[PDB]
DNA sequence: ACAGTCCCTGTTCGGGCGCCG
DNA sequence: AATCGGCGCCCGAACAGGGACTGTG
């Protein structure tokens, strides 16, 4: 099998970019992956005179012992070549199930003049060695451009079962693939397990989970069903008696909401606060505010028109902490244009790990992205950026790497929840 | 002994570049001498070899003395080779701490002599390495030589070199599963369980694994007894310890020997618990004379005191028991100063550090506590690969209101209340409802941009008013100013309504140290009082007081 | 829309300490 | 001091980046 030919994009040099420390259990399980990879040919040491880098870390499999090693090949991601219709019924399936079949691209060697990109250093505890370098031989798992080159292998494997189960819907993102139907869940599974061993007729699957039943919080990335997923309506309060302190916010609240949805008016409301009164009194609402109120209720209630997907604009996803395990994200290409606007709560580390949280609503955001528009978007995340970097590799459980940006964000965001 | 026959690394040069092309500055006769003496030994033994006019380029070549040694070192100045040299990926990525290391039954420390040179140099890569050493007398024209190992003061030496002793370690290495080679450049800290007899028949086995690869592991430089003097640490065989520390005592001091200063107490701060050094940091603020003479502080002096104080007494640290938690204890020392200690077992500590990063223009104690749990959480992955359990001085509900009302997301891993004062505290609380009974103040606060001047002031729902004028402000200290008079000119229970996203978001986050004068006055006032409600409304919305006191300071 | 100013964060570099060649 | 290389840490400051506010018809 010969190589496809790949060049980075004009002008751009190769990733170099330093790896961040490891813990024992990771260090561990990478250097048992490696030497394993090193043995069939899929990777081979080199030296220093190598000037690239990419980081390389371990994550946990879904409801299983089994580790996976994870490259952060965002970097080189943005600089290699691009290659060369997104179902629109998928996100309507009832089921939807995430297979990593990424154990399929080590099948493929690489450009060898490419290789030297895809270098990574496995780091030592306490230093006591050198970093041991490696390079990749073969597709790796997270490279944007094993997909690509896989496209036509992929098609060949899948046909035979598209045609024998037509009512499937099958996409595939970088290393996963998703397979969504509209059967019932018992069903469904099945059909999952047989494509699993069609697969296995070609191509190596993750070793199945410990559980045949949906346990409690661990098929959180796996089992998916799309058509349960709702959006969040922006609401308003409803008060008997309202007070001076009460109407501001409500008029902040509307005014802000008036750059995404157009009919919203706040004349009549803040004709009730025209003296200069405490915050605590009580105001009687008009005849004429009540309309506007009633109307604005009701502008809020329907959805948005004219909002539209644009696939040569990047996503943006900004994610709120509303407090008690709540939050809050808005996913859109042009401010106040959101195309999605959704709320998460009950997560692990429940009432305490705020990181895990937000790790975990991440991941949940970006494989709705993947599922409904076939993108990942650029997170504006709510967190110091050391803070992050400490602990969400901890959590992490999905192929992917979003990118991500850190904001100091004011606290009158109150208009989500 | 022949150079190693271990394979060059392949070098290039940067794309569409040639070598260097550097003269020789004269030298001192006892610097040329030593160079004579030393590239005619290195000659015979093949790690140089002379060239001809074929070779167009050329490096400056110097001679300083070897660290605490009588032996010369041969040094190049290829500054401008290394700006032509492709890069490269470093292999280095930390330092090896003691406090790290495990116990053993026996340890041994080696060290390679004349390391960098017993490592080949890929052959294309030679011609670059060109240099003259210039005669005593200035007739005779001077041997022009090049170099066939790692030269040093080459910016692939280091990890051309780390690289080719990994390799030759690996199958020593894979042999013996069960012996711990710490490896940092040459030095090999060596560390078995077996009995020292056949400790020291491993060692030789070690030794002369070494010698066929061309690296000499001299007798000089052997050690086989404790104490070990290992990467500037003293090990001994169930404690460690720095290698004396020697604080300078001058009458006058100057930026220089602030810096030197500054850098030793880091150093000592490993495992002296308590260095301070805000104070001596401070005096390095502005002052850019490397040779101007600073006088010290009252602070600056009684910091270095306390220093010197805790660093006549000698402190030692404990190895490392993979069977035992890991336990990470903090304390506040000063303003924007922390002290933790790392043990297993209680007042043994493995090592010490201190947290001292001003982390933006308005902070609180508790972020600084969670940056500096995170500073230790990064520091005990890279020595230990585990996260240690804290024992913190704030309360369990200190913390717990914290993250439940702040708006980033937060997090501190397992950890217990120690009731070790000073504590960490929120020195005040804003309310979540307006208070009854409590006049409500609608600040605002304006200025030009060409004048700088600018107003601020409020209006009360009791009638009163106030308008200050401002000389040299901007828009964001107006608005700030502005929320200064309400807390001034009111009772211990007030409620704010402002206009300002910017003065809402400082106040919101309960800083209780600011590098801005401002906040710290508003921070004081906002602990003096009771009950403070802090409101935001939107500006340009004819809302309120907000409308009344905007006209107030625009005009 | 578009361009400024203000303020804040994050990155890089200057000095220092330490290791080693 | 002139006169080198690679790594890690600290602390101080120059430079860039981004968001909000304000001023223009």
């Amino acid at each position: 099998i010969e190589t496809v030919p790949v060049k980075l994009k004009p002008g751009m040099d190769g990733p170099k970019v330093k790896q961040w420390p490891l813990t024992e259990e990771k260090i561990k399980a990478l250097v048992e992956i490696c030497t394993e990879m090193e043995k069939e040919g899929k990777i081979s040491k080199i030296g220093p005179e190598n000037p690239y880098n990419t980081p390389v870390f371990a994550i946990k499999k879904k409801d299983s012992t089994k580790w996976r090693k994870l490259v952060d090949f965002r970097e080189l991601n943005k600089r290699t070549q691009d290659f060369w219709p997104h179902p629109a019924g998928l996100k309507k399936k009832k089921s939807v199930t995430v297979l990593d079949v990424g154990d399929a691209y080590f099948s493929v060697p690489l450009d060898e003049d490419f290789r030297k990109y895809t270098a990574f250093t496995i780091p030592s505890i306490n230093n006591e060695t050198p970093g041991i370098r490696y390079q990749y031989n073969v597709l790796p798992q997270g490279w944007k451009g094993s997909p690509a080159i896989f496209q036509s292998s992929m098609t060949k494997i899948l046909e035979p079962f598209k045609k024998q189960n037509p009512d499937i819907v099958i996409y595939q993102y970088m290393d996963d693939l998703y397979v969504g139907s509209d059967l019932e869940i018992g069903q469904h599974r099945t059909k999952i397990e047989e494509l699993r061993q069609h697969l296995l007729r070609w191509g190596l699957t993750t070793p199945d989970k410990k559980h045949q039943k949906e346990p409690p919080f661990l098929w959180m990335g796996y089992e998916l069903h799309p058509d349960k997923w709702t959006v969040q309506p922006i609401v308003l309060p409803e008060k008997d008696s309202w007070t001076v302190n009460d109407i501001q916010k409500l008029v902040g609240k509307l005014n802000w909401a008036s750059q995404i949805y157009p009919g919203i008016k706040v004349r009549q409301l803040s004709k009730l606060l025209r003296g200069t009164k405490a915050l605590t009194e009580v105001i009687p609402l008009t005849e004429e505010a009540e309309l506007e109120l009633a109307e604005n209720r009701e502008i809020l209630k329907e959805p948005v028109h004219g909002v539209y997907y644009d696939p040569s604009k990047d996503l943006i996803a900004e994610i709120q902490k509303q407090g008690q395990g709540q939050w809050t994200y808005q996913i859109y290409q042009e401010p106040f244009k959101n195309l999605k606007t959704g709320k998460y709560a009950r997560m692990r580390g429940a009432h305490t790990n705020d990181v895990k949280q937000l790790t975990e609503a991440v991941q949940k955001i970006t494989t709705e992205s993947i599922v409904i528009w076939g993108k990942t978007p650029k997170f504006k995340l709510p967190i110091q950026k050391e803070t992050w970097e400490t602990w969400w590799t901890e959590y992490w459980q999905a192929t992917w790497i979003p990118e991500w940006e850190f904001v100091n964000t004011p606290p009158l965001v109150k208009l989500w929840y | 002994v022949p150079i190693s026959p271990i394979e060059t690394v392949p070098v290039k040069l940067k794309p569409g570049m040639d070598g260097p092309k550097v003269k020789q500055w004269p030298l001192t006769e006892e610097k040329i001498k030593a160079l004579v003496e030393i590239c005619t030994e290195m000659e015979k033994e093949g790690k140089i070899s002379k060239i001809g006019p074929e070779n167009p380029y050329n490096t400056p070549v110097f001679a300083c003395k070897k660290k605490d040694s009588t032996k010369w070192r041969k040094l190049v100045d290829f500054r401008e080779l290394n700006k032509r040299t492709q890069d490269f990926w470093e292999v280095q990525l930390g330092i090896p701490h003691p406090a790290g290391l495990k116990k053993k039954k026996s340890v041994t420390v080696l060290d390679v002599g004349d390391a960098y040179f017993s490592v080949p140099l890929d052959e294309d890569f030679r011609k670059y390495t060109a240099f003259t050493i210039p005669s005593i007398n200035n007739e005779t024209p001077g041997i022009r030589y090049q170099y066939n190992v790692l030269p040093q003061g080459w910016k692939g030496s280091p990890a051309i070199f780390q690289s080719s002793m990994t390799k030759i370690l690996e199958p020593f290495k894979k042999q013996n599963p069960d012996i711990v080679i710490y490896q940092y450049m040459d030095d090999l800290y060596v560390g078995s369980d077996l009995e020292i007899g056949q400790h020291r028949t491993k060692i030789e086995e070690l030794r002369q694994h070494l010698l066929r690869w061309g690296l000499t592991t001299p007798d000089k430089k052997h050690q086989k007894e404790p104490p070990f003097l290992w990467m500037g640490y003293e090990l001994h065989p169930d404690k460690w310890t720095v290698q004396p520390i020697v604080l300078p005592e001058k009458d006058s001091w100057t930026v220089n020997d602030i810096q030197k200063l500054v850098g030793k107490l880091n150093w000592a701060s490993q495992i002296y618990p308590g260095i301070k050094v805000r104070q001596l940091s401070k005096l390095l603020r502005g002052t850019k004379a490397l040779t101007e003479v600073i006088p010290l502080t009252e602070e600056a002096e009684l910091e270095l005191a306390e220093n010197r104080e805790i660093l006549k007494e000698p402190v030692h640290g404990v190895y490392y028991d993979p069977s035992k938690d890991l336990i990470a204890e903090i304390q506040k020392q000063g303003q924007g100063q922390w002290t933790y200690q790392i043990y297993q077992e209680p007042f043994k500590n493995l090592k010490t550090g201190k947290y001292a990063r001003m982390r933006g223009a308005h902070t609180n104690d508790v972020k600084q506590l969670t940056e500096a749990v995170q500073k230790i959480t990064t520091e005990s992955i890279v020595i230990w690969g585990k996260t240690p359990k804290f024992k913190l001085p704030i309360q369990k509900e200190t913390w717990e209101t914290w993250w439940t009302e702040y708006w980033q997301a937060t997090w501190i891993p397992e950890w217990e209340f120690v009731n070790t004062p000073p504590l960490v505290k929120l020195w005040y609380q804003l309310e979540k409802e307006p208070i009854v009974g409590a006049e409500t103040f609608y600040v605002d606060g304006a200025a030009n941009r060409e004048t700088k001047l600018g107003k601020a002031g409020y209006v009360t729902n009791k009638g009163r008013q106030k308008v200050v004028p401002l000389t040299n402000t901007t828009n964001q200290k107006t608005e700030l100013q502005a929320i200064y008079l309400a807390l001034q000119d009111s009772g211990l229970e007030v409620n704010i309504v402002t206009d300002s996203q910017y003065a809402l978001g400082i106040i919101q986050a309960q800083p209780d140290k600011s590098e801005s004068e401002l906040v710290n006055q508003i921070i004081e006032q906002l602990i003096k009082k009771e009950k403070v409600y802090l409101a935001w409304v939107p500006a340009h919305k004819g809302i309120g007081g907000n409308e009344q006191v905007d006209k107030l300071v625009s005009a």
